[PDB]
């Protein structure tokens, strides 16, 4: 039809990247665009223009992530990793995960997507050594995958609750969880008078 | 002179001003394929224009006939050209059929400007004076040659250009005499084109380890044939590796650490990717010292491994699987033993890159892989063109193998290089066993009439592998006089011989002023004199093609030529 | 007796390595690499729109540097070689030698748009113009550090026979002034293992950096890890040094109250309200060649009683009285620095008057948050003092509302007297 079959009820991983690229990120500019009191200007229509026309080299600012990546593609920026991409905060989340079998830890919805973007595009901007960050992103990925496999023993006619599951972790499971719960509902509602 | 080393930033800023817009592609790079240095130069220069967001097109070109064809059809919006690796030695203004009056704009004032710039990145000499002085459209880059070497030619060029009877006879034949001595010099390469572009990146402030590796690769490709030039540039590359390498030492290996060390890089064939035995057996230099084509030379090789104390069964193991004790002791084994055979010159320091856990490659081993991709990576006008299309198609295999994301294509290359060097060797022995090198007083002749997988040698580079193998072999023998060598090979389908003129060279350790390839004149001057059918269209103008029956008449007049 | 060493702002020792920073500041950083008995110097910029990085090989072995927005100045402390390299390269580089006596060394160098300034261990002070023409030779107490920003110059002097002192100058294309000459400097020298001694052999004074804030008020970051900013200096009879970061306390606070030894601050610049710095981690105090991103520490007045923070935490939570006391003090000092800049220099971004309006807004909200504690403890007298310092007539309406909510009707009447007095 008008929409391809592999998109009919879900997002492609590239559309899940596009959604995450709409978030604010903190950067250190390597250009001063700010004009002194003593020139081209941004004029955007989907995001706050007033943050970019006021850059000063090495004073941090927030911009939308797709502009930070476009500036970082030149030497013209550096991307400040969020506080949760630190070897301290990842190791507290790994401890939380091991300590609470019944729940996922309070990682932000975009954590796998943003880790994968910044490890490829901003590999030099981490304060911690990136091989220990990749190592702990994998340690978190694997623990949450066990907790997901435990959760699927409970597919149901009524609902599930999946509190801190990432958007990328929901998006891989969507065409399985919803397709099976749909047949459990059809088998159940068929039995009713 | 045209753009000296001090002023490459002005030529680059002129490209940005003229050819940067978000509207259109405006920049064209013509690159000679079949040249690794032009490849590594153009890779750096594309990573630069990527970072500046300059919309550009790269066109690989085989030879002068395709340069005219592609130039003839450039869209008139294209206002900067880079000619990377060719065109310095031809009159480009005459050859491309430029008249600057059809290109001039905004002529006002002691002033001109033009709708196109043609920047020539070339390391060959002798420079054509009508490019270096005699044009405002062509814009050569220089290593320093013009100011250091051409001052008498500059003066002679202008006094002759101004002078459009005793006082005239006394002077016009002095200045034409200076130009007539300036031409009637043989061809030579005097710099790497990649070290020129790295010195431009050093002026802009763009240097990093990726551009430095491409600088090391481009410059290493010279070492086989222009050793005298590699040794000038090598000290300058050592300084840049130190400058860019980070603080840490006794560092833990991690998947992310690139390390670009300076360390022992023995003058052996594909050591880290082959056995320790094949490393010696297929090395040009080793073959030349041991006379390794004939079976007494092979005895000298086994007798050396036995004396070094390495079993043949170990020497033949693939270098990864060869044992941990031999691979660290090897520096001591060679420093003890090689001197007995005169192989002492095999000890060399070179550049070795290792990325993460994927195991080291030296700059020497990497150019052997990249050349093997150019050589074999995949009605006579169709029979040439569908072959020259193949050599343009191979350029993009070598290009993609410069990317770290594409190690499987480098690993294709490292296998192909070992298939080629084996075929070169199995042909080079046939030449030396069957005595096919004839001594013709002025030069040495070799002509491959028939043989196994002879259909390789129709690529100009593969003919030059066999050339460089036969040259090393002769250049180490202490009785032979150094003479120019002519190497010819038949294509049975086109019915031509590919003929290459080769300079000899001094033995690899002796330490003189250079010697120059004057076949580039001798072939033109004999061609102009004869009614024979030839092609003189290759960028390395020491290489020509000739129809089968015309070859013996051509060589018959080459021996008479006073130009060699 | 004491040994004079060459200084450059934020520069680092070689340690066990073959490379170090000659300097860092708001413009960029410079590093030198030892390269088989000659050196290679790379000059790098934090603004890549304005400046293009460069490098050269140095035969002379320079160990002093000063980098500003017009050029880079290099010096060789032991031979008196100096070189100035303008950034546009339309102007030529120039080189000169200055006359050192036996055992004399260049201790520091600086540059200004019109002058190049050199100070030596015998306290000679040599000015050359921007093109290398000698303009003066003064003699002073030996100058252990120099800095400039535009036409302002700030120097720190030390000798066994004089003690620590500073001078502040504004040399100009015309109307040259010296604001302070050799006034005493209230900054701690170190308590004179190799983690510290490999640094104090390289920099005996322990000045980690010397800089002007982005608004041109002098700053110094000493061996005591405290950032001191000079206030009100444009009028010398009212000057004071303010300790605006105790960065040891501010680290202990963010590491959750662990006494933390593996972390050190390395200062680069004070943009308004915020120290740009590298947080270094490990057993050496100073950063390494792949220069980490400058972190940002927000300035904090030293009113944090560590023992009270310990008992209320046993992530750190700060008692809301202590937090209001800091925001009131921090806002009072920053509003005075802006106010004097806006009155003496004028704005450089139109925002500065809207910053000052927003900053007064955080001062009155901090005082009202203290007035609530004074009402909770029914100290009507303390409350009336807090209400009297309050700025906006519209914020004083909140004081009377709080005093009614607290049922302290004495404060209601007294505050009504303040409204009329300030209206008149």
């Amino acid at each position: 039809m008008s929409l391809p079959a592999h998109l009919q009820q879900t997002f492609s991983p590239e559309e899940i990247q596009f959604i995450v690229e709409n978030e604010p990120i903190k950067i250190f500019p390597r250009i001063t665009t700010r004009q002194k009191i003593r020139h081209t200007r941004w004029q955007l229509i989907t995001t706050d223009d007033k943050a970019l026309n006021n850059m000063v080299a090495m004073r941090s600012t927030e911009v939308v992530l797709w502009i930070a990546l476009l500036l970082k593609q030149q030497s013209k920026c550096s991307i400040v990793a969020p506080q949760w991409l630190t070897t301290k905060e990842l190791d507290r989340k790994i401890q939380y995960e091991k300590t609470h079998p019944d729940r996922f830890s309070e990682l932000p919805w975009n954590w796998l997507v943003l880790a994968r973007i910044l490890f490829n595009k901003a590999k030099d901007d981490f304060h911690d050594p990136i091989h220990e960050l990749r190592g702990k992103i994998q340690d978190l990925r694997e623990i949450r995958q066990i907790k997901v496999l435990k959760g699927l023993k409970y597919l149901n006619e009524s609902h599930l609750q999946l509190d801190n599951l990432s958007l990328l972790e929901i998006n891989e499971l969507r065409p399985f969880i919803t397709e099976i719960m749909d047949k459990l509902r059809e088998i159940h509602t068929a039995s009713l008078t | 002179m045209y753009y000296g080393i001090s002023q490459f930033s002005e030529a680059y800023n002129k490209i940005l001003r003229n050819s940067s817009s978000h509207s259109s592609c405006q920049l064209v790079i013509f690159v000679s394929c079949l040249n690794i240095d032009a490849l590594c130069a153009t890779k750096m220069l594309s990573l630069l224009f990527k970072k500046q967001l300059v919309q550009s097109q790269i066109v690989p070109i085989f030879g002068y006939s395709e340069l005219r064809r592609h130039y003839s059809q450039l869209d008139d919006n294209i206002n900067s050209l880079l000619l990377v690796g060719f065109g310095g030695v031809i009159d480009l203004e005459a050859f491309l059929e430029i008249d600057p009056q059809e290109y001039v704009i905004d002529t006002d004032s002691g002033e001109q400007s033009f709708r196109r710039d043609i920047y020539v990145l070339d390391a060959h000499r002798p420079w054509n004076l009508d490019n270096i002085f005699g044009s405002q459209i062509i814009q050569c880059f220089d290593d320093g040659t013009v100011d250091d070497t051409l001052g008498e030619q500059k003066e002679a060029y202008y006094k002759l250009l101004e002078l459009d009877r005793k006082q005239r006879k006394k002077q016009i034949h002095e200045y034409e005499g200076v130009l007539e001595e300036y031409y009637s010099q043989g061809t030579t390469v005097v710099n790497s084109i990649s070290a020129q572009i790295y010195s431009l990146l050093s002026a802009i402030g763009e240097t990093n380890l990726s551009n430095l590796w491409l600088n090391i690769l481009g410059t290493t490709s010279l070492d086989i044939a222009y050793a005298q030039v590699y040794n000038r540039l090598y000290p300058l590359l050592q300084d840049e590796v130190k400058r860019l390498t980070p603080s840490s030492r006794n560092s833990v290996k991690t998947p992310d650490t690139l390390t670009l060390n300076i360390q022992p890089d023995y003058y052996l064939f594909l050591l880290r990717h082959s056995s320790l035995y094949d490393s010696f057996y297929y090395s040009n230099y080793v073959n030349a010292k041991l006379s390794l084509w004939n079976e007494n030379g092979k005895k000298r090789l086994h007798k050396m491994f036995a004396r070094m104390g390495i079993p043949l069964s170990t020497a033949q193991e693939t270098w990864l699987y060869m044992d941990h004790s031999i691979k660290r002791e090897l520096g001591i084994i060679f420093d003890k033993n090689l001197d007995r055979y005169g192989l002492q010159d095999i000890i060399r320091d070179g550049f070795v890159r290792t990325l993460g856990y994927r195991g080291s490659i030296s700059a020497s081993e990497f150019v052997e892989a990249l050349t093997a991709l150019l050589e074999v990576g995949n009605n006579s006008a169709q029979k040439l063109t569908n072959l020259r299309k193949r050599w343009v198609s191979n350029f993009w295999l070598s290009w993609d193998a410069l990317d770290d994301r594409k190690v499987e294509l480098l690993n294709r290359g490292i296998q192909l290089a070992q298939d080629l060097q084996r075929a070169i060797f199995n042909t080079g022995v046939a030449i030396l066993e069957k005595k096919l090198i004839k001594h013709l007083r002025i030069y040495r002749l070799c002509v491959l009439q028939d043989g196994p997988d002879l259909d390789l040698y129709r690529n100009p580079l593969t003919l030059l592998r066999l050339g460089n193998w036969l040259i090393e072999c002769c250049a180490e023998s202490e009785d032979k006089q150094l003479l120019p060598m002519v190497l010819a090979s038949i294509d049975e389908n086109t019915d031509t011989y590919l003929v290459a003129g080769l300079t000899p060279r001094y033995p690899r350790g002796l330490d003189k002023k250079p010697i120059l390839n004057n076949f580039s004149m001798a072939f033109q001057q004999i061609t102009a004199e004869t009614d024979a059918k030839v092609r003189i269209d290759n960028f390395e103008s020491s290489i020509i093609e000739i129809r089968r029956e015309d070859l013996s008449p051509f060589l018959e007049k080459l021996t008479l030529s006073g130009l060699l | 007796k004491f040994r004079y060493m060459p200084f450059s702002p934020a520069g680092t020792p070689f340690g066990f390595t073959d490379r170090r920073y000659l300097t860092m500041n708001e413009v960029g950083y410079v590093s030198t690499v030892k390269n088989s008995e000659q050196y290679s110097i790379t000059v790098s910029f934090f603004d890549v729109g304005r400046f293009r990085e460069y490098h050269f090989e140095d035969l002379f072995g320079y160990d002093l540097c000063f980098l500003n927005e017009k050029g880079t100045l290099f010096g060789q402390s032991k031979t008196g070689q100096i070189q100035y390299r303008p950034h546009d390269s339309i102007h030529s580089n120039w080189t000169k030698i200055i006359p050192l006596q036996a055992g004399e060394r260049i201790t520091s160098v600086a540059a200004t748009p019109v002058r190049v300034i050199v100070g030596t261990s015998l306290g000679y002070f040599r000015s050359f113009n921007q093109f290398g023409v000698p303009f003066a030779v003064e003699k002073t107490s030996p100058i252990v550090a120099l800095t400039a920003q535009n036409y302002r110059v700030f120097s720190v002097h030390y000798s066994q026979f004089h003690g620590l002192s500073y001078s502040l100058s504004e040399l100009g294309t015309s109307s040259k002034r010296y604001y302070k000459r050799e006034c005493p400097l209230p900054m701690s020298l170190p308590n004179i293992k190799d983690a510290n001694l490999d640094y104090y052999n390289f920099n005996p004074m322990g000045i980690k950096s010397l800089f002007f804030s982005s608004y041109g008020d002098p700053c110094i970051f000493g061996s005591d890890n405290t950032l001191l900013l000079l206030s009100k200096w444009r009028s010398p009879e009212e000057s004071k040094w303010l300790p605006i970061l105790d960065s040891n306390m501010e680290i202990w606070k963010m590491s959750g109250g662990k006494e933390t030894t593996d972390i050190h601050v390395w200062p680069l610049a004070l943009a308004y309200d915020t120290l740009n710095c590298i947080l270094v981690k490990g057993k050496h105090i100073w950063p390494e060649f792949p220069l980490p991103l400058p972190s940002e520490m927000e300035i904090r007045m030293p009113v944090f009683v560590k023992s009270k923070l310990l008992e209320e935490n046993k992530e750190i939570q700060i008692p809301v009285s202590m937090a209001a006391e800091e925001e009131y003090l921090r806002s009072k000092v920053l509003s005075e620095l802006l106010t004097d800049t806006l009155e003496n220099d004028g704005e450089m971004y139109g925002n500065e008057n809207e910053v000052l309006a927003a900053l007064n807004g955080a001062y009155d909200k901090a005082l009202l948050r203290l007035f609530a504690s004074a009402c909770s403890d029914q100290n009507v007298e303390k409350a009336l003092s807090l209400a009297h310092e309050l700025k906006q007539d519209r914020a004083l309406t909140a004081a009377v509302k709080i005093s009614e909510r607290a049922e302290l009707p004495s404060l209601v009447k007294k505050i009504n007297n303040i409204r009329e007095a300030r209206y008149e």
